């Protein structure tokens, strides 16, 4: 699983592999990583599935809450500050390792936490397993205070630098764009290396080559009047 | 049963179309503890193969001699073919992967990973692997340790495969050895920023460059960071 | 573990118990029972651990018979069942480990029809013409299926039964020294001394 | 020791409880509101008054969202609204936000703040 | 799993399946659990699948060496208590065996031994090994008598391994049927254990417990 | 800790034809989640139309390979220009197998190549020693993926005759050395989508009595 | 990770690194070490990263209300705070924290809390796991109450052979300065000691 | 033992052309011994189809954990609960046994009754969305039927077409699984109509 | 199973051994031997773990078999005792262990009076008027001393040895399937089949 | 314990600490680490004490067989004796031996070699276990090629350093002089060390 965030200028960028794993098995071919705690704080995560979900869930219920009780905007330190607090009381045995991105009226964000709490600020940061990967082609082209334009080419070929050499990540690129003061665009599919060739001859088979044992007829409707 | 004692770390490497270039850190790390600076590990065999080897300094050390006594061998006779026909690199190669294998047999492993690298007197490059489990395969860029999944990434951009070479020329590989040997240096805590760089080159031969530094880091966005208060 | 065998024919269930009860490696005592009845129309045998099953068999009697008496008419052995399903489910996860391995034999007279179940330790409930639980299982629900059929009589039940006996008898290391035999049916719940 | 526990509501003697009707009388003595139901919408719509000419009016909200999709809107006392829209935004998070992720029915989360109500009428305190 | 063999009069048959399973995974339905030791001896394919079967191969060579240095048709407990001495000496060397010997001879009989990878050799009669040999023994011995014909022995080889197949996971795929005579033995074929079951179902109106 | 094993991992599938048969596997070689190289089959020539991969482990997978290809050149200079056929293939692979039990193999053997009738033979030796004969027989660390669809598709497994409904079971359909291009194309592009381990590279090698053919396709890069 | 502490004439530096190791993959190479828990007790963290940034909020809160209940508190009475926290967790949490601070009765003070919690009060102090290479040094080349330039670089320099000897140490050096003129952060660039 | 190798299971779904289909082994086990050849493994509220693999104890434990929960749906708001809003629910569920936990593999199957799509979804143990618009496979032999499915799978399937590529995929995964076969039943799932059709195959 | 049993008289050894086998979880044969005659009048009865007894008893039959015939007199019961316990106490130092308890029952020529001997399967020999191994030999020594005489004639040891294995149906948690008496007579070795 | 040996202008001078610790007890505190395994080539000994003495016994023994029949041996090869003996026994015993002699040809050398059977020549070599605190002062305090009268007191106050750190350290300071000239033994008393 490769999981970028890339910081620039004008806001963060968010990009994540749509190859869901379990085991070496694929589960899903294409199904999106990427979570919203608050539309302008979202995240992405890797490390155990149903874990990122949850906890991205749960302190997405608790930011939305106080969104409602200040009356404004939330803020990307609410969200940190509230997920780190929650995973450090577990101990760690409630795995997370989230990119958590967003942008808000006190500037522009991009942190890494762990699972134990442990939390990182950089301007370009990856988790997961094919973290590594990303991380290599990422330290090369950056410098400080990107464009808008490259820091989206670039993200996206970080997950690439992925697709290629780790096996967890494959298929579909997705990306978000977050910036500052405006709006926030969900580019899902923004880059889609790989798809599964046309079969060499159409599976279709004549009825009764499978064989039924009995017959019976069992609706789904419900008892009603005669 | 063997315990890791003194070890190494990181050798990155690459073909392209009239050789190959190796390169590798040196430094001898003793865990998080750092007792040995400048500790060379590309160990050159023959005159147009470097042998570039991470992994464990004493198993280095107890083969860096093995492989200076097989050009000693291969010397014995042959004054018409000392090395001009009895050294290739894949006679090097095949010479370090079975005394793996038998130390895997033992139990009582040589603790390394191991490129083996050059030009064949064919006048083909040559790029394989072996270890301590004695596995060996073929590839179009190759590294070890902590570059074996850092630093490759970077050089599988630049070579995708066994016909991306003949797109791929010296210049165009020298900065992609020094952008993967900087890369090393900031992620890795067993990288430092002495670097050894060979190429093995065809039409010169083996050049090899010594103590290479690392330039163009940037730690100016270091101040950017703020405190969490 | 121990013998423990069911048989649902088509007119009754027929339930049977090992007699033995041994503790370390020595018998005490070689007619004690391993089933209690539950209600007039449903037995319950049990096998495990051999000190936590007949304990918790009582504890089951109770519940089950506490809700008898309010109604003033049993509980059907689907619902007597279910009940034994929630319990050992809650059971496994608890601190104390409860092993019982029961079959529920009971003539439903609520539908008029008979139903045996087999409830294994985990809580599942299964719907069988004939059960087994413990090692006795590996050699009987073979040697049940060659010869039952749907059309069943209590004395053919029998004669099948003591051939399950005495296989059971040559082949499995432990002795059980026979069973004890029980039919559940229709006019209440009788006993069989033939074993 | 603790001894409210009796209710501060009950019944009266030919019929009807009287507490209920008391705090009635503070929403007939309120501020208006009314809601117009249209086939493509609802309009909801109330007036604000002032406590003192240099008070400000506009950071007070009146109609309040309790989730994207569904807003309320009182009369009667303030104090008594300010409370109560916390509890329903709260409670609209517990029960459908960690269990179905999404927006509650509207017809549900009336329900479920009259039992608020309902269980306010209870106990003492 | 489940290999038998039973004496009668017409000599033993050997009746074994072949679904021979890696786990939860069914590696494969085709290994054959006959192990042709020579044409006068069988061997079952019980225990470990890489053990049993090898050293049988090596026992063939024995056997040849019998013929040879003896100039005589080898015995089958000169047979089976070579291959058991064997496994004693790897006894707590971690290899598993269990493999029923069978063969019939004119200065012995038809005679069966269970020999087995703790140095164990047992002379018998019947005898069923395997994970689900509970299931066929139950079939087989309540129906079992010595007196017995050719054709119902040869039925009950097919009926008792359907049975196992039935109940216990790791049988089935396919039978093979051997008819133990002291001329050899004579192959009566690999029957599919998925055709098997539909026939007897029909024929003895048995396995009542499937929905039909 | 020094641990005396790995993997590699790697899928192969050997199919036996009427008169061909197919030894394929992917050329892709990995550990862990490291891609080692996109290119390397371990799908060897060995001599005498005997095709081997031994796959799994890649270090005890190429013991094998020297070990049997020792055997090839030994045999006719011990049996004096006598050919090492598919049954002695087999047999001797067993023994060199075998021949490590207590310090095992780690890797899933197969041979392939023609019998002595012009058929295909496939045999499929266990890690330690055993071996039968197969008509199907995937292996690798994605074996179980491909299997069952190359016997509903082979094999039949699981068909019945059309308009029977099951009275008539399905019988076997002679197959084409290009009919058998088309099975395992498909099996190892779906291979490519719902496993990890599979991808870059396929090489299947086609073995006959006129030849040895060899065809790389490309596969997908994840 | 490589964190000290020295005392000068006019109060107090505090000296840490920007390299964080876990096995051999660094999480973050730019990270800040120096945290505010009061407006003039800053603290330097070692040991686990998690363990001590989770402290240093719930220090950062007793700390604030202590302010306004009962008036500031003094490096002594932080100490108190993250050393009884320490103390109850000591089984199951391990935390190196210095504790440095800026009084404005008894000048700048240096604390050092250990993994089992104890107050110590030193004139420098020294800790961490790759600073834990440089106890001859400090010990000898230590001169009583530097003017501010020679601290500086004292403190620079012995972080520079903590660097070279640990691979769990490294990039930039980071400083703050605890003092009357306020709070200043002062940085070093990799190569302007490296160069040494 | 493991929780999750005890009696096996594998439930399939695929979707097609304005339908669905879910389809489930017969075979219940306790370890090796096989017990029973019926056992349903499917369950269905409503236009919503539950198949629940992995432990014998926690399919009917969760079954009936549901049952307590989409009757109080059905009694408050006066509908029947819908495909996706299950899924949600259902992972919700899984959650709260966090530690120790429930020991399945839910598979969530309908078609739509406000806007008439398909719609699939599949769990682990702990609980994850697992989305899809392909099909949706669980259980032991899972690993076995994504290979299988994969092979046979072409986006949009008139539903006896449905029928053909489900069948087949089921069946040849559970003839080489240990735990898993015994009889086979299929539903094919139209808007409006549910045929139960059971398929013969090996019993062994 | 284990069952092997010895009552030492004033004319003869009396030997029982265990007709059932098991193997794995099942009962394999229901009518076998686990005793082996080593010379005309001197029996080796064995039991123990599967495997060890099948082996080292041969191995004891003909060792002492080599010596008997070559130099044709047959060993005291004293002599073979001694070697089968040398065997014994060497191999619990050595690579593997034999386990296997014996009771060599003889009947001494150059005394003519009859000798049982218990040795442990350690390598301990001892002599006594009767004797016993496993746990079935701790039910069965409370009524050897009692109805034991120094006067008992081969017809009171049979007689006594019915009590004993009527005592093992009851208290042992497993069956033996009967027991083949051999009686180690002056006259030759015969086998009897009274229980 | 802490050892360490140095070059210099004129030769080589080891030093070491003749505390020998088994466990909280010291065994004796008169045992020296100096030996001599030839005559101009000395060695130090650290780690078990067992260990490194029964190997500097097989390292003596054929270097006598040595320089009886080839003549004097080089620093190079007292050294390759012990490596390659504590490779063929590295998951047996454990070692810290710097190797260091005088030459004619070459001067002093200083040669070290961890467990695993690795030689490393250096300037200057550290050892024991108080080598790690007084690694800052070292390369801090070293100078390439110094006269006699710096090298006597900089090992003198690199061994104070590590004897206030390490506590396994202590006993006395010994030294070997190996020169052009000869062996001049130095032992120096706690009181002299303390003050400098």
């Amino acid at each position: 699983t490769t999981i970028v965030g890339v910081k620039f200028n004008n806001g963060v960028v968010i990009a994540a592999d749509t190859r869901s794993t379990q085991g070496p098995i694929v589960a899903d071919k294409n199904c999106a990583k990427l979570h919203r705690i608050s539309p302008k704080i979202w995240c992405a995560g890797a490390g155990t599935a149903a874990d990122t979900e949850a906890v991205t869930q749960l302190i997405g219920s608790n930011i939305e809450l106080h969104s409602l009780y200040t009356s404004r905007e939330p803020r990307v330190v609410s969200a940190l500050q509230m997920l780190k607090q929650h995973l450090f009381k577990y101990q760690g045995h409630i795995g997370a390792y989230l990119i958590v991105a967003g942008v808000d009226p006190t500037g522009s964000h991009l942190f890494s936490i762990h699972a134990h709490g442990s939390t990182d600020v950089g301007y370009y940061l990856s988790l997961g397993s094919g973290s590594l990967a990303a991380m290599a082609v990422l330290e090369s082209h950056w410098k400080q205070d990107l464009t808008k334009e490259e820091a989206i080419k670039l993200a996206s070929d970080a997950i690439q630098a992925g697709i290629w050499n780790d096996l967890g990540s494959g298929s579909n690129v997705d990306v978000c764009v977050m910036e500052i003061g405006k709006d926030a665009e969900y580019l899902r599919n923004y880059l889609t290396p790989n798809v599964r060739e046309e079969k060499q001859k159409s599976y279709k088979f004549p009825r009764g080559t499978t064989a039924v044992l009995k017959e019976s007829i069992v609706n789904i409707c419900d008892i009603q009047e005669e | 049963t063997q315990q890791p004692i003194v070890t190494g770390t990181s050798v990155i490497s690459m073909k392209y179309d009239n050789g190959v270039i190796i390169a590798a850190d040196n430094l001898g790390s003793y865990g998080s503890l750092l007792r040995f600076n400048g500790v060379e590990r590309l160990i050159p065999v023959g005159d147009n193969t470097v042998v570039g080897i991470s992994g464990d300094i004493s198993d280095m050390q107890h083969i860096e001699r093995l492989l200076k006594d097989l050009v000693t061998e291969n010397a014995y006779d042959n004054p018409l073919a000392d090395a001009e026909e009895a050294l290739e690199p894949s006679y090097i190669f095949e010479y370090l992967a079975t005394v793996m294998y038998q130390r895997r047999s033992k139990m009582n492993p040589l603790w390394n990973a191991i490129i083996v690298a050059g030009v064949q007197s064919n006048g083909d490059q040559f790029l394989r692997y072996v270890n301590l489990l004695g596995v060996t395969y073929s590839s179009p860029t190759l590294a070890t340790g902590f570059g074996a999944h850092m630093a490759n990434p970077l050089l599988r951009k630049v070579v995708d495969r066994e016909s991306d070479i003949p797109k791929t020329t010296v210049q165009v590989a020298e900065e992609a050895i020094v952008n993967a040997m900087r890369v090393l240096y900031y992620r890795d805590a067993r990288s430092s920023r002495n670097f050894s760089l060979a190429i093995i080159d065809k039409n010169t031969g083996l050049t090899f460059k010594k103590n290479l530094q690392v330039e163009n880091m940037k730690w100016d966005f270091a101040k950017d960071i703020k405190g969490y208060g | 573990m121990d013998i423990i065998l069911g048989i649902r024919v088509q007119d009754s269930v027929i339930l049977a118990s090992s007699k033995a009860v041994t503790r370390g490696i020595s018998v005490l005592k070689d007619s004690d029972d391993k089933t209690r009845q539950l209600s007039p129309h449903t037995l319950m045998s049990f096998a495990g651990e051999a000190g936590d099953t007949v304990q918790f068999a009582e504890y089951i009697q109770a519940n089950i018979q506490l809700y008898s008496i309010r109604e003033d008419y049993e509980l059907s052995p689907q619902a007597v069942s279910s009940f034994v399903r929630q319990e050992l489910a809650k059971s496994i996860r608890s601190r104390r480990p409860y092993q019982v391995n029961v079959l529920i034999g009971g003539y439903d007279k609520k539908k008029n029809k008979p139903e045996l179940y087999q409830i294994d330790y985990l809580g599942t409930k299964v719907e069988l013409p004939y059960g087994a639980h413990g090692y006795s299982g590996f050699y009987t629900f073979s040697l049940l299926d060659h010869h039952y059929r749907p059309d069943m009589t209590t004395e053919e039940g029998l004669d099948l039964l003591k051939l399950c006996v005495q296989e059971l008898e040559k082949r499995m290391p432990m002795d059980f020294k026979g069973v004890i035999v029980k039919i559940v049916d229709k006019d209440g719940i009788r006993q069989v001394d033939d074993f | 020791t603790d001894r409210y526990s009796f209710s501060l509501t009950t019944f009266s003697p030919s019929g009807k409880l009287g507490q209920i009707d008391y705090a009635l009388t503070a929403v007939k003595q309120g501020v208006t509101s009314l809601g117009i139901k249209a086939t493509n919408g609802v309009v909801i719509a109330t007036e604000k008054k002032s406590s003192s000419p240099l008070a400000m009016s506009e950071t007070l909200s009146k109609v309040s969202l309790l989730t994207p999709d569904i807003g309320a809107v009182y009369s009667g006392m303030g104090p008594d609204y300010r409370v109560l829209v916390d509890k329903s935004r709260k409670v609209a998070h517990t029960s459908y936000k960690r269990i179905y992720g999404e927006y509650p029915p509207t017809k549900l989360l009336v329900s479920e703040v009259a039992k608020i109500m309902q269980e306010a009428t209870q106990s003492g305190g | 799993t489940t290999t038998l063999a039973f004496r009668f009069q017409g000599g033993i048959i050997v009746a074994v399946d072949s679904r021979a399973t890696a786990g939860n995974w069914v590696a494969s339905q085709t290994v054959k659990k006959v192990i042709e030791i020579n044409p006068f001896l069988l061997g079952t394919m019980a225990g470990g699948a890489a053990d049993c079967q090898f050293w049988e191969t090596w026992l063939g060579s024995q056997c040849r060496l019998h013929e040879l240095r003896e100039k005589e048709r080898i015995s089958v407990a000169a047979a089976s208590k070579i291959l058991s001495n064997l496994v004693y000496q790897y006894k707590g060397a971690g290899l598993s065996m269990g493999t029923m010997i069978c063969g019939y001879t004119r200065k012995e009989g038809p005679t069966i031994y269970y020999v087995d990878s703790d140095g164990t050799r047992l002379k018998g009669d019947i005898f069923c090994v395997g994970s689900g040999q509970t299931f066929a023994y139950g079939v087989l011995d309540s129906n079992y008598k010595w007196d017995l014909s050719v054709e119902d022995a040869l039925y009950l080889g097919k009926r008792s391994i359907l049975a196992a197949a039935h109940r216990d996971a790791y049988s089935g795929g396919s039978v093979n049927l051997y008819h133990v005579t002291e001329d050899g033995w004579i192959y009566h074929g690999n029957h599919d254990v998925g055709e098997l079951f539909w026939k007897v179902k029909e024929e003895e109106g048995s396995f009542n417990n499937v929905i039909g | 800790q020094f641990n005396p094993y790995g993997d590699n991992g790697g899928t192969i599938l050997g199919i036996a034809g009427e008169d061909f048969a197919v030894l394929a596997g992917d050329t892709r070689n990995i550990t862990d989640y490291s891609i080692n190289s996109r290119y390397e089959p371990k799908v060897f020539d060995c001599g005498d139309n005997i095709v081997m991969s031994a796959n799994g482990f890649a270090a005890d997978g190429d013991a094998l390979v020297k070990r049997f290809k020792n055997s090839v050149k030994w045999y006719h200079f011990d049996h004096n220009d006598k050919k090492l056929s598919i049954n002695s293939a087999a047999r001797n692979i067993q023994h060199l197998l075998y021949g490590k039990r207590f310090f095992p193999y780690y890797v899933h053997t197969i041979i392939a190549g023609l019998d002595e009738d012009g058929k295909g033979a496939v045999y499929s030796f266990d890690p330690v020693g055993s071996y039968e004969r197969e008509q199907c027989r995937a292996g690798g660390a994605a074996a179980s993926l491909i299997m069952p669809f190359l016997d509903n598709q082979v094999n039949f497994k699981n068909q019945y005759e059309p308009g029977t409904n099951g009275k008539v079971k399905k019988p076997l359909k002679y197959l084409s050395v290009e009919e058998v291009i088309k099975l395992v194309r498909d099996s190892f592009t779906s291979a490519t989508e719902r496993h990890i381990q599979v991808g870059d590279g396929l090489e299947i090698l086609i073995v006959t009595k006129d030849g040895v053919r060899k065809e790389f396709y490309e596969l997908k890069r994840d | 990770t490589s964190i000290m502490a020295v005392t000068f004439k006019d109060g107090v530096i505090l000296g840490a690194d920007s390299r964080t190791t876990t096995g051999a993959y660094i999480a973050n190479r730019v990270t800040d070490k120096l945290t505010r828990v009061h407006d003039k007790i800053w603290c330097c963290r070692s040991g686990s990263a998690a363990d001590t940034q989770a402290i240093a909020d719930i220090v950062q809160y007793h700390l604030e209300l202590y302010t306004s209940q009962y008036g500031t508190p003094s490096t002594e009475t932080a100490a108190s705070v993250f050393k009884e926290l320490c103390y109850e967790n000591k089984d199951n949490l391990t935390a190196g924290i210095i504790v440095a601070g800026y009084d404005d009765k008894n000048k700048g003070e240096v604390y050092t809390i250990p993994l089992g919690g104890s107050v110590h009060k030193l004139p420098y102090a020294i800790a961490g796991s790759g600073s834990t290479f440089i106890y001859g040094y400090c010990d000898k080349n230590f001169r009583e109450n530097m003017s501010k330039e020679e601290t500086v670089d004292f403190i620079k320099h012995s972080l520079s052979q903590a660097i070279k000897w640990d691979g769990s140490s490294g990039g930039v050096i980071r400083m703050v300065v605890l003092t009357a003129a306020g709070v200043e952060r002062l940085i070093f660039y990799p190569d302007e000691y490296e160069q040494l | 033992s493991d929780p999750s190798s005890i009696n096996g299971g594998i439930v399939v779904a695929m979707t097609g052309k304005d339908c669905v289909a879910i389809a489930c082994d017969l075979r219940l086990g306790s370890q090796s011994l096989g017990v029973s050849n019926k056992f349903e493994k499917i369950f269905h509220y409503g236009h919503v189809f539950l198949g629940i693999t992995g432990l014998a104890t926690d399919v009917t434990t969760l079954n009936e954990m549901f049952r307590y929960k989409t009757n109080l749906y059905k009694l408050k708001e006066e509908r029947a609960i819908e495909p996706e809003t299950f899924t949600q629910l259902v992972s919700s569920s899984l959650y709260e046994r966090r530690f120790g936990p429930y020991f399945v593999g839910p598979v969530v199957a309908g078609i739509n009754s406000k806007s008439g799509k398909p719609f699939i979804a599949g769990f682990d143990l702990i609980g994850c969305i697992d989305e899809a618009k392909d099909f949706i496979v669980s259980g032991t032999a899972s690993d076995q039927l994504f290979g299988m499915c994969e092979s046979l799978y072409e986006p949009n399937l008139e539903p006896e077409d449905l029928f053909e590529t489900i069948s087949q995929a089921l069946l040849n995964a559970a003839d080489r699984d240990a735990l898993s076969g015994w009889g086979a039943v299929v539903y094919i799932i139209k808007k409006d109509e549910v045929v139960k059709r059971y398929l013969k195959m090996r019993q062994d």
